[PDB]
């Protein structure tokens, strides 16, 4: 199961 | 005994010729289970094991939902680093993402792990303690700072914890007839003459899993490596791997000669002789 | 900085002249990711050529497998083709049925 976090760079 | 269950994602940009292609594969040990390609005709999370063919159509959605986003994010992703390090319009670029956990013998959660690369280095990672991050630099830190204000931290550890082994150990489960089984190395010895006075000996393991391997030779029972041929491990295409090792040796002298071999599905150390 | 691809070509099973056998083609250790591969049987392009996906090793690097079905003669030759942009000229590695 991926993961679904959200993001920044 | 231990497992691992690992995501890795790549985004590389192409300018001139579209927007970044993306690209993620799931392994379980040694094992891929599970793939994506936003260059294929329909994207979507595809099984590459047998045993992730039976999760449902809410499963595959929601991974395919996943890998979406995550196309967009690490597109994002490249923009945005583009723009930190003021780098030309010129070329193609990388983001690199690989992230999940290790499990135990008890099956308890060792250690948890997402790190980033920006065109084949470190640029930031998650700590060990899944709290911190460690910037490789000036811009990384950057994206640190983003990342400590969103708490983008959290989200990792809930999931590295919970979510990542879990369902590692569900694969562990339902695959269990192939991922908790070791197959034992098929092995002999090849002879190849270079001249009247010299021939190569080449020892090969064949069709073992897991990748894990050592192989050696020795002379009259004492080892010499520094003679000794490799080639990297390789994969069958069968799921299994390959290697051998080979060593030049005067011709007559073949006897003294043995291959010694050590894999987890061999009960005991192996020797071989031409 | 770019890496240049190693290359390994070697059957699945070993290779017995008139038996069905699949031909592997192993490229690991380069960057990017953007890559060219072909297959050829005598100098002439494979068509049907199976390409697993591309990932990547602890160093970053990638590697991918590429292979397709053939049937190993006495004549016949077999070689990958691989166009990388660490490199100016195509790199070709014949097939060693030793190797």
């Amino acid at each position: 199961c991926t993961s679904e976090e959200m993001n920044a760079f | 005994g231990s497992h691992s269950m690992r995501y890795f994602y790549t985004a590389v940009s192409r300018p001139g010729r579209g927007e970044p292609r993306f690209i993620a594969v799931g392994y379980v040990d040694d094992t891929q289970f599970v793939r994506f390609d936003s260059d294929a005709a329909s994207p979507r999370m595809e099984p590459r094991a047998p045993w992730v063919e039976q999760e449902g159509p809410e499963y595959w959605e929601r991974e395919t939902r996943n890998m979406k986003e995550a196309t967009q994010n690490f597109r994002v992703g490249l923009n945005t680093l583009h723009g930190y390090y003021n780098q030309s319009e010129a070329g193609s670029h990388t983001l690199q993402r690989m992230y999940g956990c290790d499990v135990g013998p008890d099956g308890r959660l060792l250690r948890g792990y997402r790190q980033d690369a920006y065109d084949g280095a470190d640029y930031i990672a998650l700590n060990e303690d899944l709290r911190s991050w460690t910037a490789a630099d000036a811009a990384a830190q950057i994206t640190r700072r983003k990342r400590e204000e969103a708490g983008e931290a959290e989200q990792c550890r809930n999931y590295l914890e919970g979510t990542c082994v879990e369902w590692l150990l569900r694969y562990l489960e339902n695959g269990n007839e192939t991922l908790q089984r070791a197959d034992a190395p098929k092995t002999h010895v090849t002879h190849h003459p270079i001249s009247d006075h010299e021939v190569t000996l080449r020892c090969w393991a064949l069709g073992f899993y897991p990748e894990e391997i050592s192989l050696s030779w020795q002379r009259d029972g004492e080892d010499v490596t520094q003679d000794t041929e490799f080639v990297e491990t390789r994969p069958a295409g069968d799921r299994t791997f390959q290697k051998w090792a080979a060593v030049v040796v005067p011709s007559g002298e073949e006897q003294r000669y043995t291959c010694h071999v050590q894999h987890e599905g061999l009960a005991e150390p192996v020797t071989l002789r031409w | 900085i770019q890496k240049t691809p190693q290359i390994q070509v070697y059957s699945r099973h070993p290779p017995e002249n008139g038996k069905p056998n699949i031909l592997n083609c192993y490229v690991t250790q380069f960057h990017p990711p953007h890559i060219e591969i072909q297959m050829l049987k005598n100098g002439k392009k494979i068509p049907k050529v199976e390409m697993s996906d591309m990932s990547f090793s602890k160093d970053w690097s990638f590697y991918i497998l590429a292979h397709t079905e053939f049937t190993p003669t006495e004549t016949d030759t077999y070689a990958c083709r691989v166009k990388h942009d660490s490199m100016a000229e195509p790199k070709t590695v014949y097939w060693d049925r030793d190797m």
